[PDB]
């Protein structure tokens, strides 16, 4: 009974990803290493993906 | 309490000669900090190709390393006699923050036997076997590193493909040569390959039995295992402990080859650990069927910074102590 939000791709609508939030565009780019981390950032820890 | 199985029958347990001076071997390994030996990978993130400083515990770069090499009992003929081990049950070290090892180094490579050395037998990894704890003092015969109130073992368990870790505690036993005896010399485990690993049955239990037979484990309060497959390419493990209790490492899960190491899995006990040993264990296969065992290595955390140059794929690939020297 809702409107399976689990991704958009997409705009900029917030976001929450097992307790770490934000708010940005999500878009279905290639795969960088390590996988299975899940979170990918710079070094100034923005998230990248 | 935890269904470690029944005890073991016979309160006795076979000699353990401490033959320690055939143990004493110079190979050293140095920390490989530009390979990014050692180097546990951070929690919770990953990174691009950019490199990054950090903060976080590691081995110090020039450290070589303490040593051990685990050795086949003695045999004769067809059959086992009394073992021969090195003396590092009385080998106590104060728990460092954590610690790492190197497992198979000398794997795909020839040695010797160590304990009957003569023989210059191939090496082949073997998996280590531990004890930690918050205390240790005298065993009844004034022999070092008794413990005290529940400790932690991490025990493999017939072939390499099995592991298992407890968070109980431990009976001595009355037995010939065994801690509440007279005759005691000192603690060992051992395996028998004869019976033990089966091709078609690998003996899942046959280092907890061996252990079984000279401690009767009580109030045991936790067990855990896991699965593991063969491979002579080195691995890496390791243990830490925070406030959220011990937690375990090691790089076969993720990065096999570039030898990264992940926390595969962690503990509920976050008792403080104030000391920790190894456990010496041996082979009881026949002497014509004596095979070496690799070298085996262990280095000290420390709460150190370094350059990490991630890979795109996010392997560390490089890294740079910067206390080493004034270039670094």
């Amino acid at each position: 009974n809702d409107t399976k939000i689990a991704s958009q791709l997409g705009n900029c609508v917030e976001y929450s990803l097992y307790g770490v939030s934000g708010r940005g565009v999500f878009q279905n780019c290639t795969a960088v290493g390590v996988r299975q981390q899940r979170f990918v950032y710079d070094a100034y820890q923005n998230l990248v993906g | 309490y935890v269904d470690v199985g029944p005890d073991s029958v016979k309160s006795a347990c076979i000699e353990v000669d401490i033959q320690q001076t055939f143990f004493d071997k110079t190979w050293p390994r140095p920390i490989d900090v530009s390979k990014a030996d050692g180097i546990i990978y951070p929690q919770g993130r990953t990174y691009s190709n950019i490199t990054i400083t950090y903060q976080g515990l590691f081995p110090y770069q020039g450290d070589h390393g303490d040593m051990y090499v685990y050795s086949a009992g003695h045999a004769t003929g067809t059959t086992p006699q009394k073992l021969f081990v090195a003396n590092y049950s009385q080998d106590v070290k104060q728990f460092a923050n954590g610690f790492v090892v190197r497992i198979g180094a000398a794997a795909n490579s020839t040695g010797t036997v160590i304990i009957s050395p003569s023989t210059s037998a191939t090496i082949r990894k073997i998996y280590p076997a531990f004890m930690l704890g918050s205390s240790v003092g005298n065993f009844s015969d004034g022999k070092m590193g008794r413990f005290f109130n529940h400790t932690l073992v991490l025990l493999p368990d017939g072939c390499g493909t099995l592991l298992r870790a407890f968070y109980c505690i431990l009976e001595p036993r009355s037995g010939n040569h065994c801690p509440a005896g007279n005759s005691y010399t000192s603690f060992a485990t051992y395996h028998t390959p004869a019976t033990d690993c089966s091709d078609g049955n690998y003996n899942r239990n046959a280092s907890l039995n061996s252990f079984k037979e000279y401690f009767n484990l009580r109030n045991c309060t936790f067990m855990y295992t896991y699965n593991i497959t063969e491979d002579e390419i080195l691995e890496w493990f390791g243990i830490t402990q925070t406030a959220q209790g011990v937690h375990l490492f090691s790089s076969r899960y993720v990065d096999l080859y570039g030898g990264n190491m992940f926390q595969f899995a962690t503990l509920p006990v976050y008792d403080t650990i104030k000391y920790y040993s190894i456990i010496p264990h041996s082979i009881r296969s026949i002497q014509s069927d004596r095979k070496a065992w690799a070298a085996f290595y262990v280095y000290k955390l420390q709460p150190l910074t370094f350059l990490l140059d991630f890979s795109v794929d996010g392997y560390i690939r490089r890294a740079i102590d910067c206390g080493f020297n004034d270039l670094s």
